[PDB]
């Protein structure tokens, strides 16, 4: 009979169980979305989100639940760290609880169509044979894909009628859902511009609508009609796989290199963000601005924001983690605790020396000291004979600034070898690492996960269009050639 | 035989009653082409913008457009 | 406010900063 | 067609191509040996590959002055 | 069609892809045991 | 002349032997 | 070697899709194409 | 612990090897 | 088209043209696959014969800087350049032919020929087999390399900081990627790659194999002592004995083919479903989503001094590639590493 | 880890092994 | 049609392209590349 | 207004649409 | 407990259930 | 007896006994789960 | 987590009961 691996085409001419089955598939990705949410809220701590955001914690659908507006929980608690006392109904376990029912009430749909599979309207008026009339349930569906586009982008993201989008920033320190106006010039094509999202919406749903009432009206034509098979669902399956391994890239590309809607309070930083040196720049350009205005050391870098000083770590990078290092980033490398403060290293010179920063690649990296116009001038060696830059040899001291060891200064080398290679890393903190048992490698973030997850669902999207493309121009030879 | 009659089964029994019907030579194909030439423009545009290899007067193309 | 010195210092650190990749040619 | 075994045993393929071929392998060598190889493509001679104020290998590290960037490190 | 719904048909698994698919589970539990169990 | 199969075989072998000529060439570079 | 090995998997996956893509049409669409093949067929199952 | 998952993964796989071999459904010639 | 009317257009002329039978067949297809494949093959001879690497990596990559062929190579951009397209009127070249190649401009443009051109020959492949009323499984099986190649040389670079770090179109430049990987990623210790080396290996055993297997089990079909010209293309019956080669690997290794059917498919199988999860894993490396270290072997080498295998031998294998590669490899990172810092064993 | 990785890869083996068995016991007693 | 034996030209085709990788391998050994 | 990159962008459409009609003409040309 | 008392149930469910879908799906194939 | 082995007898489980099986154990979950988490 | 366990069994439970009701074996008349 049937191989395994053909059996769902028992429903290719059957609408209504094809309707049925689509109803299934509904109702267990609504009902995963649900339970996911249950999930992540069932183990998400709240209690920090300055030094334990969601994004540390392993949260993957709670970023999406609060990019659109959902910020408040039942538990009392908001996810910006406010008291929530009237989260009404959409909340997080809100929108979990509504999910569940969607789930539910498709499984039901789902059982009737299964059941009632034998309707007239799959029947061709003309000849009685099932057939569906492909252009025109294009029409309608890309009609009502253009108004719900457009609704969302004129009523939930401008804040009109909805709650708006998340917005903050540019480093991730002030965000929240706010309305958002469309901007129509061309700002409104910067992928970081939070305003290109409502004025996409509006003008791809208007347009989305008019295309939509074009393929209502006008019937394809008979070159086309028979080079693309619009009598064929298959065809159908392989140009919709091809668009969404399109979208598929799309959005793995938008996720990794950021935009306005993958912000880094939700999803964590982007890995060219410390490539670029981004977060860095900015903390060393607040230090630098009120040192020029007339402030000490030990202060202005007090003024430092810990989420900043968290954001400029390596150990938030997304491209840090690995394929089996399961979990959240906490589960990695503890959960951060308090800002340790900048550390300044000196020599017996007095000239003010800086840790050459781990690059992106490398596992593992040796401790370089660096003056100010780029001569190495200390290290850890790993060859303690013979050598001329070791810390003991070159007398580095370390003072921090800002943090819980502000004012403090170590000269013995084996605490200054330890916070070299800890400012290797970027900026330092202290991290619980006996609450999760934390194995003390780094993890990798929700953006790299779903970027990773995305990316391999692209090209297995880009065989199966392929397969399925194939299927359609080749049908009649599908279980052999003429032989004549 | 029939199959199973249902009010919005009869409701929505127009909007599926005409599989098969086509325009005889090739239609609005040139207007598709065009239609398809413009997207791949804008597609083409919006990905030099987010490439850098478009640049504009006030597109920075950087997360300092959050400010 | 002083953009030499903040990007001779950036330097050390990570010589892949986008303040030392841009406008280096005048360097 | 023709088959290629036609071709290659007749006489005027050969007095075509015993002054095409050669003419195209003379024209390369000149192409090289006039440095004209060197002007279109950009590739250094082998005493130009470092100057009097550089005397290690070029880093671009510019994306936008790129052209103003491989200008100044080039050979002038 | 008819009460019945004409689209039946009925799946098969010989016993060469029965060894096949057994194969297939086992040694992907085998490769990828290691990076679980990490 | 000027057939496919002309200009596919003309397209691939009037550069090849000016590269076999420019690289027979280099050869003879005494740096 | 590396070209051999490169090759082995080309000539394979070549071999084996032109033999697959000239498959006489002995079954049907709900069947599996082996099923096209019997056991000691002495005709050629393939148009070479 | 974990060398026990091992083994019986390993011992599983030769097992279905063995059974493959010796109790393969028989090339019938007709 | 069912006997309708079908007036003529010019689309029916230039496909009547397009998919005549000629020595080179052209079709719709050809139009994108030959413009785009002869771009991309001439501009890969271009520069290994003339264009440098002087500029991009700091390295002589060309016959006219005196490479050979195994060390010339059409090398990616500078990593400044990041993911740009280098388009020759883009903002980097703008127009310059010369600075456009001494740029590494020449790589991009092969690089997004070549992947035109692997689609225009996949349409090739389709366009041919629905011409000739074939199954499309060659274009099917051709899937995988059009997968190796869209993982390793886009994904990846796309992933990573820049074009740089893609592979350079060459033999030891491929070699210095295959490296970097190792000593990078512990790519070998992928299960991916695993899954891609065990399908590339098992392809090329099968296809000795079975030419062997067919090519001793042949009927004798003659009487010369040449089996080749015992094989007429028009033959009816088989050349080989099915019966036979089953009996053989039967009894030699326990299981053999009884299905030719399945028997090709499973040769077109083993190799497309290797570099599918080959191309899966470099995905996964494009996000440094490594398969690195087995993290309770790490904790059970810092806990205990005697505790030593081969993958720790593998892992201070990789910080020896990285840390004495990185200072030439990486060029942008500056890194000016003392000696005293690169890890070494003893003497040697 | 040593549990949930247990867990991980018992799932991994029954599910699937209790697909093809349901498929080839089916097939078998069909046949 | 017929008239130099394509044996003979196939002679001495393979004369100049053994020439021409005997002089490509004699140019290793001198001139760029040639570690001298 | 119009960049220079915008510019060489419009310039290299107009040549994209010269190149697509000189192989159109070349497939013409038979 | 938490994890063992997990895998303990899965187990229960899922390998009785397997063994009633063999059954059952070889006894519908026979009608 | 023959070659074959003559005592060969076919399993049957109708939906009925399936549903009581799955009843029995999905119950027997349900009233053992509370015990074996303790 | 044993909550996701108990509610887990308790409507597989009823899930059963759904189809042992709706998708029984019909009773036969003959
Ligand atoms: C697009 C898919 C997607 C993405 C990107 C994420 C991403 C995330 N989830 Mg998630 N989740 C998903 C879908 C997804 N999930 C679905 C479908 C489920 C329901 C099953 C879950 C259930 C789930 C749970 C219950 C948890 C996560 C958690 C995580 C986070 C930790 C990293 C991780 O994934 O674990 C590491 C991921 C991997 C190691 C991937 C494995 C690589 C492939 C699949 C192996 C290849 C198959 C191989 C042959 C299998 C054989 C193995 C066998 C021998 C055992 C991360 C943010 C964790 C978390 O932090 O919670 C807050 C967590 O505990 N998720
Ligand atoms: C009333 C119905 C409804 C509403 C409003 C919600 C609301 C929500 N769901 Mg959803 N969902 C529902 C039904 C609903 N859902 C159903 C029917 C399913 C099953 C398919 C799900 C499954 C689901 C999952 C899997 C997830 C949610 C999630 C979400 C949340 C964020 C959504 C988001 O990020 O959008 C993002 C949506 C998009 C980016 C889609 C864009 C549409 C594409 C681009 C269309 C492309 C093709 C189109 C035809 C082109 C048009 C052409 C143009 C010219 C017009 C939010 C609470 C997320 C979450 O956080 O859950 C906890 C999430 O993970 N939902
Ligand atoms: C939404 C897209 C989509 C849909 C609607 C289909 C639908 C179809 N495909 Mg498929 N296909 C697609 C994507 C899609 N495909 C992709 C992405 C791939 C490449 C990986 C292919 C490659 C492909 C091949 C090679 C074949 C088809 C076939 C079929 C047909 C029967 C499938 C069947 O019975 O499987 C039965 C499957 C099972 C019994 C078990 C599969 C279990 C998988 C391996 C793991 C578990 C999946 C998991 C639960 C779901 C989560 C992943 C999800 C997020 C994607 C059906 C018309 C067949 C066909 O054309 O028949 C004539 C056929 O031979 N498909
Ligand atoms: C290896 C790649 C490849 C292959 C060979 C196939 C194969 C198939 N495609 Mg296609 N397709 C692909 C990828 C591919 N596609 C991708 C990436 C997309 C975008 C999502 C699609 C979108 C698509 C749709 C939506 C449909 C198919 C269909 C089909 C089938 C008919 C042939 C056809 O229309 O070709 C498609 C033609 C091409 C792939 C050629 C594209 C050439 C472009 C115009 C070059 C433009 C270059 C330009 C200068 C831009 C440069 C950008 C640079 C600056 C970055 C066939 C099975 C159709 C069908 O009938 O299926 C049954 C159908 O409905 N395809
Ligand atoms: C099969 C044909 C084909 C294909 C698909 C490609 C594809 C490509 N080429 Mg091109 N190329 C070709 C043939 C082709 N080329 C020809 C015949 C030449 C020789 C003259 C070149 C010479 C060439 C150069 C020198 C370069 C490219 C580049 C490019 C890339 C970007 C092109 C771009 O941005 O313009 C897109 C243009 C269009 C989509 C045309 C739109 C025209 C509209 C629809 C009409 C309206 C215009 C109106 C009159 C104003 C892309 C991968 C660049 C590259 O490789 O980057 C590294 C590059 O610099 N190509
Ligand atoms: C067996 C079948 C499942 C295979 C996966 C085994 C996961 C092992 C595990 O225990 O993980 C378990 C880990 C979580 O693991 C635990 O998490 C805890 C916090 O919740 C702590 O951090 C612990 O330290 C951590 O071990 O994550 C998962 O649950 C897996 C989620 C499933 C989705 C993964 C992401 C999807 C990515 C790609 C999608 C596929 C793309 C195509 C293919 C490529
Ligand atoms: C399969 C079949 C099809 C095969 C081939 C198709 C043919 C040609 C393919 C052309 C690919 C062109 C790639 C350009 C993309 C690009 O430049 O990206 C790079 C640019 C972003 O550029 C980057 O931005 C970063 C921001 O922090 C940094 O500034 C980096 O320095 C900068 O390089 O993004 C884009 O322009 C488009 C990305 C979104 C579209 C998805 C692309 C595919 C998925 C990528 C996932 C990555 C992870
Ligand atoms: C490099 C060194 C290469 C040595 C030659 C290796 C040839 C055998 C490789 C393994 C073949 C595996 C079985 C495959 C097998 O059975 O071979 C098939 C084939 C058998 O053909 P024949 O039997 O007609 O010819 C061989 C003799 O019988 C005389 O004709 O072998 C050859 O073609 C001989 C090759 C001669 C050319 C020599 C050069
Ligand atoms: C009936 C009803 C009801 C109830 C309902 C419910 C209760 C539902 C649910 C549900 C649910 C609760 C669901 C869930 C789900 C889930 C899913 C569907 C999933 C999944 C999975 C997957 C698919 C995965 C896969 C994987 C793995 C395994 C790992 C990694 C890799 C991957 C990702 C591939 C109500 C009363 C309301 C109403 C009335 C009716
Ligand atoms: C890039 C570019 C382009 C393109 C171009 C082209 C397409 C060209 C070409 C070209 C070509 C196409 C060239 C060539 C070359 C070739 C060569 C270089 C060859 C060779 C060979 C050899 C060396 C051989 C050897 C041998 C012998 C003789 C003996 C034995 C065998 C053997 C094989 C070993 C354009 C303008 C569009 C635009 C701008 C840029
Ligand atoms: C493989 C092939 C071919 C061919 C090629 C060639 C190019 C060849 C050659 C060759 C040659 C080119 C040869 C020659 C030779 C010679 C000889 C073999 C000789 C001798 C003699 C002697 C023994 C000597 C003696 C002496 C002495 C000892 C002393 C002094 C005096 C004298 C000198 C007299 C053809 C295309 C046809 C076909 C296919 C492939
Ligand atoms: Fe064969
Ligand atoms: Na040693």
């Amino acid at each position: 009979g049937l191989p395994w691996y053909r059996v769902h085409t028992v429903v290719i001419n059957d609408p209504g169980r094809l309707i049925s089955v689509h109803l299934m598939h509904t109702a267990l990705v609504a009902g995963w979305a649900g339970a996911m949410t249950l999930f992540e809220i069932a183990v998400f701590d709240p209690s920090d989100p300055v030094l334990n955001p969601m994004w540390r914690q392993g949260m993957f659908v709670l970023p999406f639940l609060t990019r659109l507006g959902v910020t408040q929980s039942w538990g009392g608690w908001t996810i910006s760290g406010e008291t929530s006392s009237n989260p009404g109904i959409w909340s997080y376990e809100g929108a979990a609880a509504s999910h569940i029912v969607l789930s539910g009430l498709l499984f039901l749909a789902s059982v009737w169509h299964w059941v009632y599979w034998d309707l007239e309207l799959f029947r061709d008026p003309r000849t009685g044979k099932t057939a569906l009339d492909l252009p025109k349930i294009f029409g309608i569906h890309l009609f009502l894909a253009g108004l719900l586009c457009f609704g969302f982008g004129a009523f939930h993201v401008t804040g009109v009628f909805g709650p708006g989008i998340w917005v903050s920033d540019p480093y991730g320190l002030t965000g929240s859902v706010q309305p958002v106006a469309p901007s129509w010039g061309a700002e409104g094509f910067d992928p970081y511009n939070p305003g290109g999202v409502p004025a996409h919406h509006i003008a791809a749903g208007i347009l989305g609508v008019l295309a939509g009432l074009f393929h209502l009206c006008v019937r394809p034509s008979i070159r086309l009609y028979f080079g693309l098979s619009m009598g064929s669902i298959e065809s159908v399956l392989s140009s919709s796989i091809a668009a969404v391994f399109w979208a598929a890239f799309v959005v793995a590309g938008t996720m990794w290199y950021g935009s306005a809607a993958t912000p880094i309070e939700l999803f964590g930083p982007t890995r060219y963000q410390w490539d670029q040196g981004f977060f860095q720049q900015e903390i060393q350009k607040r230090v630098a601005q009120s040192t020029s205005e007339g402030l000490s050391v030990s202060e202005a870098w007090a003024k430092i924001p810990e989420k900043l000083a968290f954001y400029d770590y390596i150990g938030n990078n997304p491209a840090k983690g690995g394929l089996f290092r399961t979990g959240a980033m906490n589960s990695g490398d503890g959960i951060a605790v308090g800002w340790l403060g900048h550390a300044s290293f000196k020599d017996q010179e007095g000239r003010e020396l800086f840790v050459r920063r781990m690059p992106t690649f490398f596992e593992t990296f040796p401790v370089v000291l660096i003056d100010k116009d780029g001569v190495v001038r200390a290290d850890v060696p790993f060859r303690k004979a013979e050598s001329k830059y070791s810390i003991e040899q070159v007398g580095v001291s370390v003072t921090f600034y800002g943090g819980e060891l502000n004012g403090l200064t170590f000269t013995d080398p084996s605490t200054v070898k330890k916070y070299a290679r800890k400012a290797q890393l970027g900026e330092i903190f202290e991290f619980d690492r006996s609450t999760l048992q934390s194995d003390g490698v780094f993890r990798s973030s929700p953006r790299g996960w779903f970027t990773f997850g995305h990316l391999s669902f692209a090209l297995l999207f880009f065989f199966g269009h392929i397969w399925h493309g194939s299927r359609t121009i080749f049908r009649d030879v599908f279980a052999g050639i003429d032989e004549d | 035989e029939p199959g199973i009659v249902t009010p919005l089964g009869t409701l929505l029994r127009p909007l599926n009653s005409e599989a098969g019907k086509v325009l005889p030579g090739w239609g609005t194909t040139v207007l598709m082409a065009v239609a398809i030439l413009l997207f791949a423009v804008f597609l083409l545009i919006i990905l030099e913008i987010y490439n850098s290899s478009l640049i504009l007067d006030g597109v920075t193309n950087s997360w300092e457009s959050l400010a | 406010q002083r953009v030499r010195t903040v990007l001779d210092m950036d330097d050390p650190a990570k010589e892949e900063t986008v303040k030392e990749l841009r406008k280096d040619i005048n360097n | 067609e023709r088959p290629f075994s036609d071709i290659l045993t007749s006489i005027r393929y050969w007095v075509i191509h015993s002054i095409t071929v050669p003419s195209l392998f003379i024209a390369g060598w000149l192409f090289v040996s006039t440095g004209l190889a060197y002007d279109v493509f950009g590739s250094p001679r082998p005493n130009e590959y470092f100057t009097e104020d550089r005397q290690d290998a070029p880093l671009i590290t510019d994306r936008f002055n790129a052209l103003e960037q491989v200008k100044k490190l080039s050979a002038q | 069609m008819a009460r019945p719904n004409p689209n039946k048909q009925v799946v098969e698994l010989n016993r060469s892809s029965l060894y096949w698919g057994l194969l297939l589970i086992f040694v992907l539990a085998v490769l990828f045991s290691s990076y679980i169990f990490n | 002349i000027f057939t496919v199969r002309w200009l596919a075989i003309h397209a691939i072998a009037v550069p090849t032997i000016f590269f076999l000529g420019a690289i027979t060439a280099m050869q003879f570079i005494q740096r | 070697g590396v070209a051999g090995v490169f090759g082995g998997s080309l000539f394979s996956a070549m071999h084996g899709s032109l033999v697959t893509s000239s498959l006489i049409r002995e079954t049907t669409e709900n069947e599996s194409a082996n099923a096209g093949y019997k056991f000691g067929q002495e005709e050629e199952t393939y148009n070479i | 612990m974990e060398a026990l998952v091992y083994t019986f993964l390993l011992i599983g796989t030769l097992g279905i090897i063995f059974f493959s071999i010796f109790f393969r459904e028989p090339p019938r010639i007709a | 088209i069912g006997t309708y009317q079908e007036k003529r257009t010019w689309f029916d002329d230039a496909d009547d043209w397009l998919r005549q039978d000629r020595f080179v067949f052209v079709g719709w297809s050809g139009l994108l696959l030959l413009p785009c494949a002869y771009f991309a093959v001439g501009g890969w001879l271009t520069g290994c014969t003339f264009v440098t690497s002087w500029y991009t990596h700091g390295l002589a990559s060309s016959y006219i800087e005196g490479c050979n062929f195994l060390t010339a190579a059409v090398s990616t951009p500078a990593n400044s350049l990041g993911h740009s397209l280098l388009f020759v009127w883009g903002p980097e070249a703008q127009g310059d032919l010369t600075r456009w190649f001494q740029l590494g401009g020449l790589w991009a443009f092969v690089a997004l020929h070549g992947a035109f051109g692997l689609i225009g020959f996949m349409l090739r492949q389709f366009e041919i087999a629905r011409s000739v009323n074939l199954r499309p499984y060659n274009a099917i099986a051709f899937s995988a390399p059009i997968a190796v190649f869209v993982s390793v040389f886009l994904i990846y670079p796309l992933g990573q900081s820049g074009w740089f770090f893609a592979p350079s179109f060459g033999v030891a430049s491929i070699f210095r990627f295959i490296l970097f990987f190792q000593g990078f990623h512990n790519w070998t210790l992928n299960p991916f790659h695993m899954m891609g080396v065990a399908g590339v290996l098992g392809a090329a055993l099968l296809c000795a194999i079975h030419g062997a297997t067919v090519e001793n089990t042949l009927f004798e079909d003659g009487d010369g002592a040449n089996t080749f010209r015992a094989f007429n293309p028009t033959q009816a019956e088989e050349t080989y004995s099915m019966v036979t080669a089953n009996r053989f690997w039967s009894q030699i290794f326990g299981v053999a083919f009884s299905n030719k059917r399945w028997l090709h498919f499973f040769m077109l199988f083993v190799p497309v479903t290797g570099l599918w999860m080959s191309a899966l894993g470099v995905v996964g490396l494009a996000l440094n989503l490594r398969a690195y270290d087995f993290v309770s072997q790490e904790i059970r080498a810092a806990e205990d001094p005697e505790f030593e295998t081969f993958y720790t031998k593998n892992i201070l294998l990789n910080e020896g590639i990285r840390a004495w590669m990185a200072a030439q490899d990486q060029p942008h990172e500056k890194l000016t590493l003392p000696e005293e810092v690169l890890p070494r064993g003893n003497a040697l | 880890v040593n549990i949930l990785g247990l867990t991980a890869t018992a799932l991994f083996i029954i599910i699937p092994t209790s697909f093809l068995l349901i498929l080839y016991v089916k097939t078998a007693a069909s046949e | 049609i017929g008239r130099i034996p394509l044996w003979l030209v196939g002679t001495v085709v393979g004369l100049l392209a053994i020439g021409l990788l005997a002089i490509f391998f004699y140019g290793s050994y001198v001139g760029l590349g040639s570690s001298l | 207004s119009v960049t220079p990159s915008l510019k060489n962008f419009l310039l290299s459409l107009v040549a994209g649409a010269v190149v697509l009609a000189a192989i159109a003409g070349a497939v013409t040309a038979v």
